[PDB]
């Protein structure tokens, strides 16, 4: 019958992909060593002290 | 991505950028019209707004809603959190486990209830006990009402099934409304309003029937907004549990031979289940059972009637016996 | 491509927080969650652990059985009469440590 | 750059952290008992413990 011509218009009405909130990073230590560059294989040697028996 | 340091492949996986899309469409038109003869308009109606127009707006609010319970209730729900009568709060807390588990926001959550769950929460011994709930004040035996459970409060509905509720953020159901257009050949109409939508009105005489045809009208769409992946998770479903169904009235005798009896089945939740139930008579020549309730008895003798449910949990069906005794 | 890399090094993290050498696991029995907590409690200063700096992230799952659970749903087993487990869905604080709700993590653990 | 590092004990043994699992009795799949509508229909089955955790 009657034929219109009319576009097809795109719409945004707030409807985004649902993701989760990011709450590790901030409890876990981060950054207590620090010079990697400038020791052997990236590798910073923590040392342990030593405990002794009587 | 992630790769090595000092990994000699020094090759980049790049990442995609796709966007996604769905339709929103008008589908529906929501009417209500009365016709008239010249007799009844000119002796019978006496005051046209209050007989004629006031019920048939109504009429179509009533409708719209209906819509919107349609909407909501036909969702695609993947499973149904079934509500134990004697214990319902783990139910609500799995529901909201479960929008929290879909990264639902926690704000704009509407939890909608039937009249079987909200009798149910209040015969709940957790809300009644004042020593499971604190509330010295105690509201669930005082006053049959809970109000809020696992954070979310209770708005009680009619239009839905008494014995489901559903938890659904803001953005699961889509309405959309058009108010249609008085043509240029038509009689100038007015425009009504039900519950905020603009419905338009329209009256035509036509001679053939000597009489007056009135039409109250609106175009209706509604969309259930699915994910990217084609889940629903915006909208949880809720069901309140039934472990036995009773034919009320016991067994009963039938007046005649012609007569009929429309039969009632109520699940220990109390909900009126007969149009879920399956309904067989032992002795098909003396007493035979419609599909819907109904029950005649056409030979003298006894009958006995079972009326079978399928229980919300599912497994075998619960089985309700009665005795017929048609003189 | 900043909120990729965010996820991503979180995703990192949880890596690191679940694939650790855990000798034992404490298995939570939803119906009586509290004790074990409270033997994680005893298992860490038996190890002397200092009791101080110490996080309790918990999955979904694991938040909901606490909620749950009739130690926290019934005010006269917990007192708090307010009932913040029943009114709301939120244990914040058993055995002596705070619950941190994350969907990074298994949601059983 | 990342790294990461679990810290662990002279004897190799880790103390630092304690892991808690909530136990499962029984494991229900969504949907129930069903029938194809086809030989070529398909159906994604998730299956859920008694808490509800998607195993």
């Amino acid at each position: 019958a009657h034929i219109f011509v009319k576009p097809e218009l795109v719409a945004e009405i707030g409807v985004k992909q649902l993701q989760r909130e990011i709450v590790l990073p901030g409890l876990v230590w981060t950054n207590p060593l620090t010079d990697f560059g400038g020791s052997k294989n990236d590798t910073i040697t923590v040392r342990v002290p030593a405990i002794t028996t009587a | 991505n992630r790769r090595d340091l000092r990994d000699p492949d020094r090759t980049v996986i790049a990442s995609e950028l796709v966007e996604h899309s769905f339709g929103v469409t008008l589908d529906k038109h929501v009417y209500a019209a009365l016709k008239f003869t010249d007799e009844q308009r000119t002796l019978d109606i006496r005051d046209y707004t209050k007989q004629v127009l006031m019920p048939q707006v109504s009429a179509v609010a009533y409708e719209l809603e209906d819509y919107i319970a349609e909407l909501i209730e036909g969702a695609p729900y993947e499973e149904t959190i079934l509500i134990d009568p004697a214990d319902t709060v783990p139910a609500f807390i799995t529901a909201d486990q479960r929008m929290g588990e879909a990264n639902v926001p926690t704000d704009s959550r509407r939890l909608v209830v039937g009249s079987a769950v909200a009798a149910a929460l209040a015969k709940d011994k957790q809300f009644r006990h004042a020593d499971w709930s604190g509330d010295q004040a105690n509201a669930a035996l005082r006053e049959a009402h809970v109000g809020r459970l696992a954070g979310m409060n209770v708005i009680r509905s009619n239009a839905i099934a008494p014995d489901k509720a559903y938890l659904w953020h803001r953005t699961a159901f889509i309405l959309a409304y058009r108010t249609p257009v008085v043509p240029e050949g038509a009689k100038a109409g007015a425009s009504f309003s039900a519950n905020g939508v603009a419905l338009r009105w329209l009256a035509d005489y036509d001679y053939s029937q000597l009489g007056d045809r009135t039409l109250l009208d609106v175009f209706t769409g509604r969309k259930v907004v699915t994910e990217v992946d084609g889940s629903f998770v915006r909208a949880v479903e809720l069901q309140l549990q039934a472990s036995s169904i009773t034919i009320v009235g016991g067994a009963f005798a039938l007046a005649t031979t012609t007569g009929t009896k429309q039969l009632k089945v109520r699940d220990d939740n109390g909900t009126d289940v007969t149009a879920r139930c399956t309904f067989a008579s032992s002795a098909g020549t003396k007493a035979t059972v419609s599909a819907a309730g109904l029950v005649t008895g056409v030979a003298a003798g006894t009958a006995d009637i079972t009326a079978s449910y399928v229980p919300p949990q599912g497994g075998t069906a619960k089985t309700a016996t009665v005795t017929v005794t048609v003189p």
